[PDB]
């Protein structure tokens, strides 16, 4: 059930 | 704001639904 750091490339890598 | 979404991942207790609801909504 993890899909916000698995499609979340942008956010979840440089976005923070 | 995700580290809180990824170490609650593994709180089945925990209900977390903004890491699909939110944090998965955005593929739309």
């Amino acid at each position: 059930v993890a899909r916000g750091w698995k499609r979340k490339c942008p956010l979840f890598g440089k976005g923070g | 704001k995700y580290e809180i979404t990824t170490i609650h991942n593994l709180f089945r207790k925990l209900t977390h639904r903004l890491f699909r609801r939110n944090f998965g909504y955005t593929l739309r």
